[PDB]
RNA sequence: AUAGGAUAGCAUUCGGGAAUUCUUCUCUGCGGGAUUCCUUUGUAUGCACAAGGUGAAAUUUUGGGCAACAGCAGGUCUGUGAUGCUCCUCAAUGUUCUGGGCGACACGCGCACUACAAUGUCAGUGAGAACAAGAACGAACCUACUUGAUCAAAAGAGUGGGGAAACCCCGGAAUCACAUAGACCCACUUGGGACCGAGGAUUGCAAUUAUUGGUCGCGCAACGAGGAAUGUCUCGUAGGCGCAGCUCAUCAAACUGUGCCGAUUACGUCCCU
């Protein structure tokens, strides 16, 4: 019962697009980066954004993903 | 006498009220017996899962498929 | 300097095992000093199979409105019951309890007309405990005999498969009806 | 229905003194059933036997008394 | 000589037990000033005593342990005191012994029972209106 | 010497914290010994009323809560110095009371 | 030996022994010595109005006095209200639900007066009751005798 | 209680025209008498000097006469007035303790007095209402 | 020990005095912490899931509050100085005051409380909660202690304290425990406590059990587990147990909260609704 809503997924896609070089496969360092580079009143929302951002990084390792465009 | 059977897979909850489980059970018999590795479909009441063990009062009846 | 626990500091858990092979993984024989272990045994479906069997017996004595939650009272009743069982049988009362739980439930039942089904080992253990406690409770309702005496009589009879046991009578009737509904 | 006596008689008393010892399991309810006496005087007689070493106290509580024969 | 004293706590429902364990001339364990053997009933004494017997009494050789317990009821206070004593032994060995011995004791405790060192988080669920407790609803009638 | 206690109470947590912090800073500028601030237990005032006017429908309730925050600070200063420290524009809804301890 | 002193431990104070054993020994001492004052109304009243029957033990006043002495030992400065809380019970109200009833203050006042007349209890500084030096000595000596299992 | 049954043991004991069950303990067999409750029975046993652990039916004739004389006139045996069930009789003004048939007779007198005078309690008792 | 079994140790204690030292426990404003994060299975692109791990916490973390758009001739004109239109308006449908009534029953229904007993009822002893409330020079309000007391309870009286983390208060709640060597021993019985009698006290301007405690009687009133039917509920939950607040001069079998003891069963299905 842990689906990521469109708010979280859209924010994670934006984060991956803008800050690809500062992310890795680690949830915790990505969480620190995301707390630095985003504004949100919700700590839990930022945590979910970090989780899906790490998922997106892991996928981007194994080929391109839909909705992410990088140079 | 009761034979011991090993549940090797849960085929799903049967019945209208969902209180019965249809399972595939292998008859745990000694090697060289006719019922060695013999498998049979049985209806089971109570909480059960894979690798549980049953006491078959009869081994000749198979449960109708669902 | 650390020693294996014995129930009520006198009943040894060493060699405690059930003869019923199909119930081997659903009767817990872990050593414990008292039945009381405030654990969350109902969080997952089969987690109650790891609860020590004497504590499961103690939980069965807490049933009516007057008995809901009296777990220390149940532990004391079981302390006296085990002594009475040992005097009756001259066996390890833990082994007698395990054997009674092994023999106290039908292996085949009937469900909705009716078809004969088989009983899961978890339900066999649950039903054995439930029926022995029910028979002991109802036997002591308006009776000179105390609750520990009735519980000891019921457990000893169920351990031997005697028809004098309430649980054995119910199990035999259920199994006979289920053989009729094959 | 049942008629349990509230006082010891000569016959029931020497039955308590001679037959109740060498019982394997001894409780006030059992002795009351065997001797057709009230549980109170059965408990009193069992306590008397216990004082005199005729029987052995096995399990004891404020409300529960379990005795056995001497080895 | 040095003091050699640690303080730990255990919790169970609203019961809080604070155990002060000190290197003394003789082992002495008390709960609210009552020695262990005087604690009633025997079931609750057996619960508290198993903070000693599962690791063995030789690890409490020269330790004086005073456990002050407040809140809760008799069962919850007994469990809190048991947890406080086990955690106090672990903390004393952490402070004044090797990590090997502390780890051996901790693995023994955790193998026997998790709640000897980790508190049970369960708490009473608040009552809601339209209900008589946390969950039972007002009786409904139709005719 | 003599101890002066300021009791800061309010129903707005931000206001009470702001006033307490400002008093702390002002006292630290005066180079006086400070005890506290102590965050006293927060009290909750509860009024639970039926939601409906009249009496129709499912008996649903409203739970209105009012929380009160209290702080205390002890100053080892004369009364004139304490009066100087508390002379600033205080946030609205904050009650500051001055008491001399024995 | 069962009564052997556990190595390096000597003597005994209160809270080291069974509370009931101490109370029974103290009541036995009070009755046997024969100097405690027993009110004549102890043989007629109930110990509290929350009880439905008389105390059923002929030595109930001595037991209550011993229990009150031990309670004053545990809590210096306790008054009759605290002892009423200690000795209270739940009352039967018929077809109405039960409620807790504190013990009758009167018998506790009588017990404190009897203990005072023996020199074991005195008025506390700033209200309440407290043990004297003699009361503390008596309590600890009885605790040791109980630990020794002498009882007389 | 370890005492052999006397040859004069009585299964039915006659006390104030009442059939008292002998198997019961003495205070709980005395409460069988109308006007005597558990508290009063214990107090009467204490005034008569007989042991409350004995059974009735073992009571001898003199013991029964003493018990009856205590129940008839409790004040003569230093039993306090507040312990009695009729402390200032509305017609006579005297303190007494009604026992046996006198309880019913005095209840009849009370009802007839409240009815003849036409008080609300009396007329309600005439109707049988609560 | 009346005999005193089993259950760790081989110098301890004293909330009826000082001195330092400190923050483990308590207090709390803002923070941290958990996310399918990690590993495997079946899915097999993705979206996910199930077991396990890590962990105080493992899946809306747990429990609440909030909660769109459409409607209902749903309730309230008995909340308001919210109101249109209508009715009364000086022997008044306005307003006071006196006395009744809202409570009357051989009746029916809904929701409770107490029970039918020995896993008990009595008498004793022990250890032990949490939300809370307290008054308008003094005086209400809440309390502790003492006394009454050279003799029942409930009372009645003093001296203090508290504006409430300060007094109550170390908050001695009841479930509970007791190797108390206590009474009862299967019976409508020491179960049950309905109904009723007599004394007495208390709140109030005013009280005949229809204010409400307390004492002794009554208990020979049913009730020994409840037909067809039917309610609620999945974990600190049900059930059981008390406590507080609210009503409140006086009176909880109610409600709103609180903590205490603490399970059985399921972790499913669409058979019924
Ligand atoms: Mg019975
Ligand atoms: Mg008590
Ligand atoms: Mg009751
Ligand atoms: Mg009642
Ligand atoms: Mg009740
Ligand atoms: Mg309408
Ligand atoms: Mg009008
Ligand atoms: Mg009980
Ligand atoms: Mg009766
Ligand atoms: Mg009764
Ligand atoms: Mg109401
Ligand atoms: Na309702
Ligand atoms: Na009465």
């Amino acid at each position: 019962g842990k689906i990521r809503t469109k708010t979280v997924k859209r924010a994670s896609r934006q984060v991956v697009e803008k800050y690809y070089s500062k992310l890795n496969f680690d949830f915790y360092q990505n969480k620190r980066v995301i707390m630095d580079v985003t504004i949100a009143e919700s700590k839990k929302l930022k945590n979910k954004i970090a989780g899906y951002t790490t998922h997106i990084m892991k996928r981007l390792a194994r080929g391109p993903v839909r909705g992410i465009s990088l140079k | 006498q009761a034979q011991v059977g090993l549940i090797i897979k849960v085929l799903g909850r049967t019945g209208s009220r969902g209180n019965v489980t249809q399972v595939r059970v292998r008859l745990m018999a000694e090697a060289g017996s006719p019922d060695y590795n013999r498998t049979i479909v049985r209806n089971v009441k109570g909480p059960c899962k894979e690798n549980d063990m049953l006491s078959l009062m009869e081994t000749e009846r198979e449960a109708r498929r669902l | 300097s650390s020693k294996t626990p014995k129930l009520f500091n006198k009943w040894s858990f060493e060699g405690l095992e059930t003869s019923e092979l199909a119930l081997r993984d659903h009767i817990s024989t872990t050593a414990a000093y008292v039945p009381h272990t405030s654990g969350r045994w109902q969080k997952r479906r089969f987690y109650k199979a790891r609860m020590p069997i004497v504590e499961r017996l103690a939980n069965g004595l807490m049933f009516k409105g007057r008995g809901n939650g009296r777990k220390l009272q149940a532990a004391r009743l079981l302390k006296h019951t085990l002594e009475i069982i040992h005097l009756l049988t001259d066996e390890n009362p833990l082994q007698v309890v395990v054997d009674a739980v092994s023999k106290g439930a039908p292996r085949e039942d009937s469900t909705r007309r009716r078809q004969a089904v088989d009983v899961s080992p978890m339900r066999r253990v649950n039903e054995a405990i439930y029926q022995m406690c029910k028979g002991a409770r109802e036997a002591a309702f308006r009776n000179l005999k105390s609750m520990p005496e009735c519980l000891a009589d019921e457990i000893v009879n169920a351990s031997k498969g005697s028809s004098n046991s309430y649980a054995i009578k119910k199990k035999d009737e259920v199994e006979r009806v289920a053989k009729a509904n094959r | 229905a049942l008629q349990n006596a509230v006082m010891f008689d000569k016959e029931t008393y020497d039955k308590l003194r001679s037959e109740v010892p060498k019982y394997k399991l001894i409780t006030p309810s059992i002795i009351s059933d065997r001797l057709k006496i009230a549980v109170s005087i059965a408990a009193a007689g069992l306590k008397q036997l216990c004082r005199e070493k005729l029987i052995r106290l096995v399990s004891c509580s404020s409300k529960t008394r379990v005795y056995t024969r001497i080895v | 000589y040095a003091l050699k004293q640690v303080q730990t706590f255990g919790k169970k429902k609203t019961a809080i037990a604070v155990a002060t364990v000190t290197k003394a001339a003789q082992c002495n364990i008390k709960v609210n000033g009552v020695p262990l053997q005087q604690i009633l009933p025997d079931t609750l004494r057996a619960k508290i005593m198993e903070a000693i017997t599962v690791v063995g009494s030789k690890y409490y050789s020269r330790l004086r342990i005073d456990v002050a317990v407040h809140g809760g009821g008799q069962v919850s206070q007994a469990y809190a005191a048991r947890q406080a004593i086990a955690k106090g032994l672990i903390a004393f060995f952490q402070k004044y012994h090797n990590e090997v011995e502390k780890a051996a004791l901790k693995d023994k405790f955790l193998a026997y029972d998790k709640f000897l060192l980790i508190a049970d988080p369960r708490r009473c669920e608040p009552k809601k209106w339209g209900r008589h407790s946390a969950r039972t609803r007002f009786t409904k009638s139709y005719r | 010497g003599q101890t002066v206690r300021l009791t800061i109470t309010s129903r707005n947590a931000k206001a009470v914290e702001s006033v307490t912090s400002q008093l702390l800073t002002r006292a630290r500028d005066e180079k006086v010994t400070i005890h506290g601030p102590v965050r006293l237990p927060t009290r909750t005032l509860k009024i639970t009323t039926r939601k409906t006017p009249c009496g129709n429908g499912t008996n649903t309730w409203d739970t209105f809560e009012l929380k009160i925050y209290k702080r205390i600070i002890d100053l080892h200063a004369p009364t004139e110095q304490v009066k100087k420290i508390t002379s600033f524009t205080m946030e609205s809804g904050v009650d500051v009371s001055i008491t001399i301890l024995d | 030996n069962k009564i052997h002193r556990i190595g390096k431990r000597k003597g005994a104070t209160l809270k080291d022994v069974s509370a009931w054993r101490w109370i029974k020994t103290a009541a036995r001492h009070f009755k046997q010595e024969g100097k405690i004052f027993v009110p004549n109304c102890t043989e007629i009243m109930k110990s509290s109005h929350g009880r439905e029957r008389a105390p059923q033990n002929p030595d109930w006043y001595y037991i209550r006095c011993a229990a009150v002495l031990r309670a004053i030992y545990l809590r210096p400065g306790v008054g009759y209200g605290g002892l009423s809380k200690r000795f209270g019970n739940k009352k039967n109200y018929g077809s109405r639900p039960e409620h807790t009833v504190t013990s009758s203050t009167g018998p506790l006042h009588w017990a404190c007066k009897s203990l005072t007349k023996l020199g074991l209890v005195e008025p506390g500084a700033q209200s309440g009751q407290r043990l004297t030096r003699k009361g503390h000595k008596f309590a600890d000596s009885l605790a040791f005798q109980v630990q020794i299992r002498k009882f007389g | 209680s370890l005492t052999l049954i006397p040859d004069h043991f009585q299964h039915i004991v006659r006390l104030l025209n009442t059939n008292v069950e002998g198997k019961r303990k003495v205070p709980f067999a005395l409460r069988m008498v109308k006007g005597v409750g558990i508290r009063f029975a214990y107090l009467v046993c204490k005034k008569a000097g007989i042991d409350v652990e004995r059974r009735a039916g073992t009571l001898t004739a003199e013991e029964l006469e003493k018990i009856a004389e205590i129940i008839a006139d409790p004040a003569k045996f230093k039993i306090p007035d507040w312990f009695l069930n009729r402390q200032r009789d509305p017609k006579t003004g005297k303190t007494e303790h009604l026992s046996s048939s006198m309880v019913d007779t005095r209840l009849r007198d009370d009802l007839e007095r409240l009815k003849k005078m036409r008080a609300h309690r009396g007329v309600r008792h005439a109707y049988g209402l609560r």
